[PDB]
RNA sequence: GACCCACUCGGCACCUUACGAGAAAUCAAAGUCUUUGGGUUCUGGGGGGAGUAUGGUCGCAAGGCUGAAACUUAAAGGAAUUGACGGAAGGUUGGUGGAGUGAUUUGUCUGAUAACGCCCUUUGUACACA
RNA sequence: AUUCGGGUCUUGUAAUUGGAAUGAGUACAAUGUAAAUACCUUAACGAGGAACAAUUGGAGGGCAAGUCUGGUGCCAGCAGCCGCGGUAAUUCCAGCUCCAAUAGCGUAUAUUAAAGUUGUUGCAGUUAAAAAGCUCGUAGUUGAACUUUGGGCCCGGUUGGCC
């Protein structure tokens, strides 16, 4: 997204989707950003730090965003079992 | 019958004749540089058009190609010797950009004004079309020309006609002889 | 349609209207001078109120 | 696959279909049938020169209520009975019964101009002078 | 005199704009935060100028006689790379126009402008072949080389000049005489530039943290008695 | 033999979405088409003139099949929308927000709630000086 | 830049005015040429206004420019299309002013583009024109997959930077 001599042009680098990698865009209001806080031993939330997930508008419209979110959070490592890869 | 002397028109008319944006903007150029018709502007934009399409045709092929190199270097060098494109952007991608203003600047009508001495551009045009001024030894009588860079410093008044030297003229002959000297019988 | 018609009025209006003459004036300077003149009246100062301008203003 | 055959070796059906289906548009029909030369008053030419027959008073269509003042003209070349409008204000009193006049078509290419039924031609010259020159008081009509 | 300015920052963006926490519109574009108030994008970037486009009357038969209204298509923009198209209908002309401008300011969208083929200083054309539809009118925008100009219909051309798209080819289909549809199609097309993966955009960034969460305690919907 | 439960192939269609498509009404296909190529037969190019004339060919006949032009006109239609009308059925207006590409509609409603602060409704319409 | 010294550049409007430069054109001579005419040259002449004057179409919208002035009163006419004209015409007839192109513009008929209104690229066929009553079937068009990849060994030219 650059010119010839370094200098990065192309204003605003879009957000990729977490689920399908489709570009969520400026006008699109159906898209969502989920923020999950970082737990540890000694309990409690610990504000400041977030594991983020950008769900697209289409994914939410179609109505299988839930499944995608179950998948995404699992590989990060905050769900023992829950969602089977197999079916 | 012999072979024909070939010919082709230099002006190229626009598509939409009545348009508010084009008519207002193009007439300013005509007023500044002192162009008598829109035909001249269209001619300049036709030459420019040809250059543009040529450049595009050069660019569709790959770099380090025999066709693209040679033609590019000669096109660019032609645009340099006339002085439209300066030395900084000698890249072939820049000749696509360009503008009509530069071309009109490079015309000999206004290069007399850009030097000076002729006061107004209109006055300069008059001087040119009335057989005054010269590129070197060779006299020029045409507003449109394209001065070829090296020729710039040699532009001055011609040996024939006043300012450069020689005789005064007609009106001065009549004032000096028929009026001033003729008072004494 | 019908071929018959009142042809007596052929050139009714061209005749009865008052045949006055052209007024003589100062000479319009032609060619490049005309272009100069156009450029001057347009791109100097005088225009109508609002963003839009009337190049031929009616006296009012 | 969108109706038509996109076969590589099926050019025949493509070109043939197109040739069959060209017969629809005006210009293709007018050219290939030879309709300008066979039919129509003029012989596919711009200006056809003619004599006259009589002056007319054409009853114009609604809403444009007037009388148009045309001329019935017999031509030289074929000698077909034609109707032809006379331009400008006045100017029917210039032409008379029997007079060499050079006609032109209106603009619309066949059929009516605007509100005049049947008439598909105007004029250009009468006695080889031009109506436009006569209306504007420039030139003089010869007596014969 | 007895006057006062009165901005009145309703919603969560107003306070941010007034306080001056967010400087640019880039953040807004990233996180798709819906601009409700028109005054957000005004003072956020004062360089955002304007434009009109077209006015046509729209009528309405009724019992008594006949109602009439004026529709104004108001396209607004700025020569860097942001544009808005605002259609509005009202009984007064000025009222239609002002409201249209407001609507255009509300819904602004940026344009991913790139190069024809070679890479050089400053983008000029569109990045990709984009197309937008509205009714019969499908408008297509094809990238053009340097100094080629905006080869299009006068309305679409104006829309593109507002954006600061210097050089671009166009086509269209359907009954293009209606600007109601055509300019909407153009808007859809220039909008879909950012919704298209080039290879340079596959380099996956980390997902920026939403700025709403950064300054939630500082500047947001406060209680406040008087 | 029948029925119930779960699965299964082949259709008959159906109900809900709109992912998409469509100018719309609408469509699980009229989708997978300007980001315009799965294969392939048939038909159309403004409306009248005319499914007429002329020609052939088919048939006992009626007609079918194939099927023009000159001339004429600035429309013709399609969908939906507001009224208006019916010798059809029953008993006021913007602000902001949605529903729509708009016309506009919703609000300003069945007797609660996509809304928040002679008259009417639904349908039919080739009328729209009604 | 001694802020109270006089005029270069001037944005336009002014028959107020003073010179200056020319051509178009007339022509000694020469050149040019088979021989001339032109051209190119150039003695002697030849600008300050009816001078040595540029027009051709438009001025409702499309399309740029007029709700200016008088005549005409659905008449004459304009009008490629929509439509103007029934006595206040921003469309007719004139005149004022303005706009376009400008020694060149307008008008016809043919044709190319726009016409993705012929469509292979690239149309449409539920209701707008259009899917043939349905099936068979010869030509024509099209028609599953599958029949040696990989691994190395060197030889070795082309790109760009420390060398």
């Amino acid at each position: 997204m650059e010119n010839d001599k370094g200098q990065l042009v192309e204003l605003y680098v879009p957000r990729k989707c977490s689920a399908t990698n489709r570009i969520i865009k400026a006008d699109d209001h159906a898209s969502v950003q989920i923020n999950v806080a970082k737990v540890d031993e000694e309990g409690r939330a610990i504000p400041g730090e977030y594991v983020t997930y950008a769900l697209s508008g289409y994914v939410r419209s179609r109505g299988e965003s839930d499944d995608s979110l179950n998948r995404l959070a699992q590989n990060d490592g905050l769900l023992k079992n829950v969602w089977s890869y197999s079916r | 019958p012999r072979a024909p002397r070939t010919y082709s028109k230099t002006y190229s008319t626009p598509k939409r004749p009545y348009e508010s944006s084009r008519l207002d903007a193009e007439l300013k150029l005509a007023g500044e540089f002192g162009l008598k018709n829109k035909k001249e502007i269209y001619r300049i934009s036709f030459q420019l058009s040809k250059i543009r399409r040529a450049a595009r045709d050069l660019l569709t092929r790959d770099e380090k190609d025999p066709k693209r190199l040679f033609e590019g270097n000669a096109l660019i060098r032609r645009l340099v010797r006339v002085g439209v494109l300066s030395e900084d952007k000698k890249k072939l991608d820049y000749v696509l950009a360009l503008k009509v203003e530069d071309f009109l600047e490079r015309r000999l009508q206004t290069q007399v004004y850009k030097l000076g001495l002729a006061k107004s551009v209109h006055h300069a045009r008059v001087l040119i079309t009335q057989r005054h001024i010269a590129v070197g030894k060779q006299i020029v009588n045409i507003p449109s020309f394209m001065v070829r860079l090296d020729s710039e410093k040699h532009i001055d008044f011609a040996p024939t006609s006043p300012f450069g030297g020689a005789r005064p003229g007609r009106v001065a002959r009549r004032n000096a002889a028929r009026k001033a000297e003729a008072s004494g019988e | 349609a019908k071929v018959h018609g009142s042809l007596a009025r052929a050139g009714k209006v061209k005749s009865q209207t008052p045949k006055v003459e052209k007024t003589e004036k100062p000479k319009k300077p032609k060619g490049r001078a005309y272009k100069r003149l156009l450029y001057t009246r347009r791109f100097v100062n005088v225009t109508l109120v609002n963003g839009k301008r009337r190049m031929n203003p009616g006296p009012s | 696959g969108k109706g038509k055959p996109r076969g590589l070796n099926s050019a025949r059906k493509l070109r043939v279909h197109r040739r069959n289906n060209r017969w629809a548009e005006n210009n293709y029909k007018k050219r290939l049938l030879g309709t300008a030369f066979k039919s129509s008053p003029f012989g596919g030419s711009s200006h056809a020169k003619g004599i006259v027959l009589e002056k007319l008073g054409i009853e114009s269509k609604q809403p444009n209520s007037a009388i148009r003042k045309c001329v019935r003209v017999q031509l030289i070349k074929n000698g077909k009975k034609v109707t032809a409008f006379v331009p400008n204000d006045g100017c029917l009193n210039f032409v008379d019964e029997n007079d060499e006049v050079l006609l032109a078509g209106f603009g619309r290419k066949g059929k009516a101009k605007g509100d005049i039924p049947g008439v598909r031609f105007k004029v250009v010259k009468v006695s080889g002078v031009s109506l436009l020159a006569l209306w504007k008081e420039k030139k003089e009509k010869p007596r014969s | 005199n007895t006057e006062e300015k009165g901005w009145v920052p309703v919603t969560k963006l107003g306070r941010l704009v007034k306080a001056g926490k967010i400087t640019t519109i880039e953040e807004i574009f990233l996180h798709s935060l819906p601009v409700k108030e028109f005054q957000i994008i005004d003072t956020l970037l004062p360089g955002l100028q304007d434009e009109v486009m077209n006015i046509k009357p729209v009528q309405k038969q009724t019992r008594a006689g006949q109602r009439t209204r004026f529709k104004a298509v108001v396209v607004v923009g700025d020569s860097n790379g942001h544009v808005g198209l605002g259609i509005k209908t009202a009984k007064e002309v000025a009222g239609a126009i002002r409201a249209g401008i407001i609507i255009a300011k509300l819904s602004v969208i940026p344009i991913r402008r790139g190069y024809w083929g070679t890479n050089l200083g400053q983008p000029h054309s569109l990045a990709t072949k984009t197309t937008g539809k509205c009714g019969s009118v499908t408008v297509r925008l094809i990238p053009a080389p340097r100094g080629s100009g905006i080869v299009a219909s006068p309305a679409v051309k104006k829309l593109l000049q507002l954006a600061g798209v210097e050089d671009v080819y166009t086509q269209s289909n359907g009954k293009t005489r209606t600007l109601e549809n055509t300019l909407k199609a153009a808007f859809v097309a220039i909008g879909n530039t950012y919704g298209f993966l080039t290879p340079n955009l596959w380099a996956e960034q980390p997902l920026p943290v939403s700025p709403l969460d950064i300054y939630s305690d500082e500047a947001s919907a406060q209680k406040k008695r008087f």
